[PDB]
């Protein structure tokens, strides 16, 4: 308690401490972690002043790395001609951390995190080659990114008249521009985002498991403002979220197995070790057989 | 090792070969303060009636026992006055005083990482479907571990020690005590459709002995500490 | 070093200044 | 003010930027923060706690039998029990540790490692046992007399039933890295080798499969530096729910 | 000053920005403000006032007969009069309320709901009446003894002719949302169920179609948070005057 | 009165208050709203300190959401060749809130609003496919947006010589650029915008009803500065107005029915419930029949 | 319930079964201050002559009565000295003291949301044309509601309580009193071509009684309070 | 007559035509003092959860209705969290806040001596056998009076006014309120096998009216006040 | 937090600081 | 300073702007102002005449 430490703690000089009646090293695992520090026993330490970096391993410094959460390469064309559930120039991405396993593992390190989502939407254009179209320049489309809370009706078209944004939060940013550095706040009715939720969203028995109703931030409906071009482009909208203002609670085992589903934590490892169900760590030849040995 | 008496309500637990208890996250359980509260309803705070230690169904420990888990308050959803208050109230706040006794002889070779997972979002092997009610809310009988090594959620038992935990290593520990406070993002939340704590007892080292094989029962006694209840409704 | 010119306190810079920490919550969660 | 020239580092989304960003919700008052337990204000609080290694990295050790190590009453003295590659990044026993998974997010790591081994045996299971940690520079030892010269500690099982060896911070540099080449001066931490000291003495009624559970934690001087992206997970395909949360 | 690097959130029209904007009229002095009545400096002043629900959400109830509910002298005791889904977003009786239409602009809502029911009957129309609000977690009650265990209040009609039930703020979280899934812990507020207590006693010269008018207001702790775009209106086509104000 | 409240009000502890002679819950509807607070009656409350967000539900925070007010996809070509009332590279949009129902409902929440219109004009380009033209790049047209008050003569051509702007307010902004964040002031001769006007604009009996002559801000004539390109583009100019500096008066019933006309408040609901004329709320099966029930 | 006497000018209204009055928006009516004024002309301020309570045409209330509305000052445009001053002045400022008496017996089951809409921009069903003079300025007789549920403007009666309102619930209320001040964006504005207030009386609960059916008249008495007049011209 | 609001727990009762309440024997209900207690167990004191007003089954009142009685806590033995605490505790102490509403019209001629008998030792007519469980512990539905004139115990209704009582005379009283404290010789005693209070509502003057006959229900709402519980056991 | 560098007071930031409000105008418009 | 994000109202020639503009003539001293008669500092001085 009451530790306001900014640097790594310095070790003090240790002597021959061979004392009867008390012992530092023989601790009890069956309470928690142990208190045997370096000059207490097992080594005769030297007084070294420790000036090592603790700011770089802060939990805010750990978690305010803007990583990908949704990469949608939606096809921008006259979708009217022929399109069925084909991202008609707009996708209604329900805001979930869980789509990309790097930042998903970073936020699933902790049970609870209160943070503000610095959402940066980097959008890249590519001319689609299925129609054998020429390059003909990469256009500077103004791309609307409307964040709708839950309960608000998501749009169904590109010109769906729900993009008026009378009260909905939206940004209007072009592609030949810096990306939309927007900050979605702590959009939770509870005091933290329950990244893990051992409960059901609905009061009914048939509700989906693991999705916190408090953590339904909503949908980030991203659309193309201007009308369809005669040449089709593949607009790839990559939304990157930087957990800013980090307050984390209850650190957890990291997810060792490869992720399977967004909505739950269902697991199946690789076919052998490493990161397998029956063997998380890659197996050695024997218990005493030592790998990566200089000889 | 260390004697320990836990006297709450009419129930009292005396253990002679326990270690120090596991006051979780440096937090003794407490009621909702006038600042942290979110429900204007007066809480029931049915102390003594719901702070009793509730001895659950003791699961048998064998050599092939993978693991057992209990979700709080799903393990106590239908047990005692705490179960009646949970069914009769929509909002609840209660810490839990875990005491797990594994009475084994001094010739017994085994250990149990008795771990208390906050929000154990359990996974299912080889299918992307979410677990249902019959795979999550088993109730007072609890649920076994099909894969305790992955902690049944894709994570890792090895790192489960970041959680409120002790060990019931049968060398010099027959009983372990974890003092869980209230832990949720919400100050109060629905008991019958959420598990704020999940106590999991995993035979990390399986019971062993060349002595008379005797059912080593894993007696689980969870006392719901500092009980609070809002939203008095019908028995859901 | 903070260029927070917006009217919301959440929209400020990422506060990498919470140097205080209590490791006894998880290392020594006893007594 | 009015005369402003654009820097070369403009219009760049530096993933690790801290620049203030526009509030999407404009007068949004957030939820009041309650005193939730277990606030981790630094990951070095997570790494300072115990975490089992998988000592049996063995194909015969399937599932549960990887954390424990079945040692027996060997008839020979000075016998090697197990060796732990103290390599956090080289997918060794440690990788799957809260000092190792978190340090797999960081290119640089420093500080003294905790090495706490508990004895999951019977009360009558007795015997001294020695945890040799040797600084790198030679091969991993297989005999006791060439390993007791390093950082060793003799552990009678006794009553507390758990020793805490402390790995000291021996390095020419200030921070051992995770260069993915265990055999690198700047990457090798050394070898923790476990030996019989006075043999595992067990009675007839106790099982001769007595088990050691080890943990590696961190100390208060431990530090991780350059943050990388852990190689533990791999998104070779889109997860389930992708193309469906999009709907 | 002169060294300026562009942020990633540049050139973005964040609809919810507050950045100062160029004055189109340059020395434009606006009209002097007079003391107009009814200044609303906060929408939570609009929601704190009464608003009828449509209790008869019935195909037979066409037009005017939706706000009122025709209760009669039933010959059975403990009878259910009506149940109100206290769902502001799920197009229920509330949706069309100043606490509900305004909270349909907000993803998050919190605070205690006011539940004021007036009796639009004769003076000689007497009878106690009970307004059961039950916290969510079970089904909506249909009988009195399973609903009086919740937040109930007995209302003799008397002289003031209107009761004000107060819905308390019972939630695990700090803000019930409008997730469009009424049956969601984070979305369900509960059920307000109305029952006969001592039956509607009416004379022969008074009509046996005595009517209840309810209102739901907000209290001084009520709060709405994430502002969304109300699903009440729908512009599936351009309105009249479009392509004509353009002329 | 004299309430300067910034957070939600805390409730105090309530006891068994069963007192004869006075009662909190039995109020009188037939004055106004009721004063029965939570610890007064009907519940035995607990003392909870309320720190909830009231800044997010401020009327300025409610109304300074920049939502769409005019979306004109006017066709930018050599209109001379063949065009009749076809937005000859310019449209004279008379500035009305009423075109898009989201912000129209937000401003028709209140009878009177004094505000400054932060007008952001986001302009998107699309190559028109009726002539089967290629993409050939999206051009960076400088687009003049001249705001003319009423009484000033609106232009009739693209090069109409009324774009000189000797005294008229105009902005000259390109499309490969941030949008024109311009603020039109409180352009009303009265002290508020009468969003509803129960009166006639002219003194004659044949004047149009509901249009306040004080609220005629004028026309926002938006044009293309440079001359016609050989390839035709569909320039879509979306003007978004953020009611800034909000002072609102007399809150009203929100518009439940779908809107019909800009100039008036004529109504016709959907063909059944919800939001219909005879049924604003979607009908249940019975009065006691309860929808969305967990069973 | 509460007795109430409203004495302005020669007229006085005494009601024995009324509630408290409805001082609208926390604003008692007042004349134009020297700061809020915009017209240099001296106001007429014809007090007593135009602050009298003007009893309008009482509309009959039946079971099928949808609703009635009166626009102020269009309901008083041709009535009394206020009507003469309205015709003789181009600018006016007057609050209104609404008093609506619905004298029904104690056996009568019904209620009237007597609502005072500021700037009731009325709509027309199934046509996009604006309402004319014959659909807006009915005058002293007033206009009926074809669709009172939508409040005849596309909005909602349910939420009409954000407006200055009472109820004339015939249980214990036979008369309702709404004290409207001056309310317009302009300090003074043309009376004969604008309606700053619109008083609407809607049978939300229609009159009911198994007793002798007797015309329950809706007697409307609007007293124009704090009368001000600028721009003395001919009788328009 | 006198308005009265009774706010305990989430429940609240507002009556507009009641008299003053009936604080019984000059004694407001209270918990057990440290001197009057006899059970070392900590009481549950489940306030709010068991102090709620429990609206019982409303019995119909006709011209031939002799009488109805409810025994406390037998009427609340299986109702709500008080019923759960009664089943889960062997010792209990609770006063009762009786509120009986008889909503009848102003044309109705009748009265109810709503009497609260402490220890109504009921008798049986023409037999010397003691009444059984089916003649005493009817439960939530209550028991009717075969002979209310003799108060069903050999005594007298005429003198039943020495008991905590009001009247629900339908002239100017539609609701009556009796505030029973804890009353037994023991400080705490078994709820499921003893009735410390017996609330009896007797049509001393039977309902009369030449008006539309309408079921005049006798809505009974008993709030168990100042609840205390000792001896936490299984659900008996 | 205000970057109003223009000469007009109307062109400033959106003033989300009018926290004072009088709900008795519409809730209790009596006496 | 260094962290600068472009507003939506950037690169816009608002005809009615008052933003300072680069001096084309860099140390240009203008002509000294003489007391010319009839300075109109407000058009409302022109309208106040017959």
């Amino acid at each position: 308690i009451e530790s306001i430490i900014k640097t790594a703690t310095d070790t003090v000089k240790s002597e021959i401490n061979a004392e009867l009646g008390v012992v530092p090293s023989l601790n009890a695992v069956e309470t928690g972690a142990t208190s045997n520090t370096e000059p207490e026993e097992a080594i005769q330490t030297r007084t070294v002043i420790n000036q090592h970096g603790v700011s770089e391993t802060l939990v805010e410094n750990f978690l305010s790395r803007a990583a990908l959460v949704s990469k949608r390469s939606f096809e921008y064309k006259d979708h009217t001609s022929s399109t069925a559930q084909t991202d008609k120039n707009f996708f209604k991405w329900t805001i979930n951390t869980r789509s990309f396993v790097q930042l998903r593992r970073k936020l699933e390190l902790f049970t609870y995190l209160r943070f503000d989502a610095e959402i940066t939407i980097l959008t890249t254009v590519a001319v689609n080659g299925s129609n054998n179209n020429t390059y003909v320049g990469l256009p500077d489309l103004t791309l609307q990114a409307m964040f709708v809370p839950t309960g608000a009706l998501t749009p169904e078209k590109q010109d769906s008249f729900h993009w008026q944004s009378g009260s909905n939060a939206s940004v209007f940013f072009k592609i030949s521009d810096p990306p939309a550095r927007m900050t979605i706040p702590f959009m939770c009715i509870n005091s933290a985002y329950s990244v893990f939720y051992d409960g059901f969203a609905g009061f009914e028995k048939t509700g989906l498991y693991g999705i916190n109703p408090a953590d339904t931030i909503g949908n980030l409906c991203v659309r193309i403002v201007n009308e369809h071009q005669p040449v089709g482009f593949t607009v790839t909208v990559r939304v990157y979220m930087k957990p800013k203002h980090i307050k984390a609670w209850a650190p957890r085992p990291p997810r060792t197995l490869p992720y399977m589903s967004i909505a739950n934590a269902n697991y199946k490892g690789k076919e052998r070790a490493p990161n397998a169900l029956n063997a998380i760590i890659g197996n050695r030849d024997s218990v005493k057989t030592m790998p990566h040995n200089i000889v | 090792d260390r004697v320990l008496q836990l006297k709450l309500g009419n129930s009292a637990i005396v253990t002679q070969e326990a270690a120090n208890y596991c006051c979780a996250y440096g937090e003794w359980p407490n009621y909702l303060p006038d600042h942290e509260a979110v429900a204007i309803d007066k809480p029931t705070q049915p102390e003594t009636a719901t702070d009793r230690f509730y001895t659950l169904r003791s699961v048998k420990w064998e050599a092939t026992s993978t693991g057992w888990w209990w979700k709080l308050p799903d393990a106590l959803n239908n047990i005692g006055m705490f179960g009646q208050n949970v069914q009769h109230h929509y909002l609840y706040r209660s810490g839990f005083l875990i005491h797990v006794q594994c009475n084994a002889t001094k010739f017994h070779q085994g250990a149990l990482l008795v771990v208390a997972i906050p929000e154990h979002q359990r996974g299912a092997h080889n299918t992307t479907t979410s677990p249902g009610f019959d795979d999550i809310m088993k109730g007072e009988a609890g649920g076994t571990f099909n894969h305790p090594y992955v902690l049944d959620d894709g994570t890792s038992l090895a790192c489960a020690t970041i959680f409120p935990h002790q060990w019931i290593n049968l060398r010099t520990n027959n009983s372990a005590t974890i003092v869980l406070p209230w832990m949720n993002a919400a100050p109060m939340d629905f008991p019958l459709r959420h598990n704020q704590w999940t106590l999991a007892i995993i035979p990390v080292v399986p019971l062993g002995t060349r002595t008379m094989s005797s059912m080593v029962p894993i007696t689980v006694s969870i006392a719901p500490m500092c009980c609070e209840f809002n939203g008095l409704r019908h028995a859901i | 070093n903070q260029i927070n010119f917006y009217k919301d306190s959440y929209a400020a810079s990422a506060s990498k200044q919470d140097f205080s920490q209590d490791p006894s919550k998880f290392t020594e969660p006893v007594v | 003010g009015v005369p402003t020239y654009l820097l070369p580092g403009s219009g760049q989304f530096l993933t690790t930027d801290d620049h203030s960003s526009a509030p999407v919700l404009p007068c949004f008052n957030p939820t009041p923060e309650m005193h939730i337990p277990g606030q981790v204000r630094n990951m070095l609080e997570v790494v300072q706690v115990e975490s089992m290694m998988e000592i049996n990295n063995t194909e015969s050790a399937v599932g549960m039998e990887r954390l424990k190590v079945d040692i027996s009453a060997l008839t020979d003295v000075d016998q090697l029990l197990f060796n732990i590659p103290l390599d956090i990044q080289l997918d060794g026993p440690l990788r799957n540790t809260l000092v190792g998974n978190i340090s797999r997010y960081y290119t640089h790591w420093s500080g003294s490692l905790e090495m706490t081994f508990m004895f999951c045996g019977s009360f009558m299971a007795t015997g001294k046992l020695i945890l040799c940690y040797t600084p790198p520079g030679g091969s991993c030892p297989t005999t006791r007399e060439t390993a007791m010269l390093g950082t060793h500690i003799v552990w009678d099982f006794g009553l507390q039933s758990s020793i805490t060896l402390i790995i000291p911070w021996i390095s020419g540099s200030h921070y051992r890295m995770f260069n993915n080449d265990a055999k690198s001066t700047n990457a090798n931490v050394g070898y923790v080798t476990c030996f019989m000291q006075t043999n595992l003495i067990v009675p007839s009624e106790s099982s001769d499969t007595c088990s050691l559970i080890g943990f590696i934690a961190a100390k208060d001087d431990f530090s991780l530096r350059l943050m990388r992206d852990s190689p533990d997970i791999g998104q070779i395909d889109h997860l389930h729910g992708a193309e469906a949360a999009y709907q």
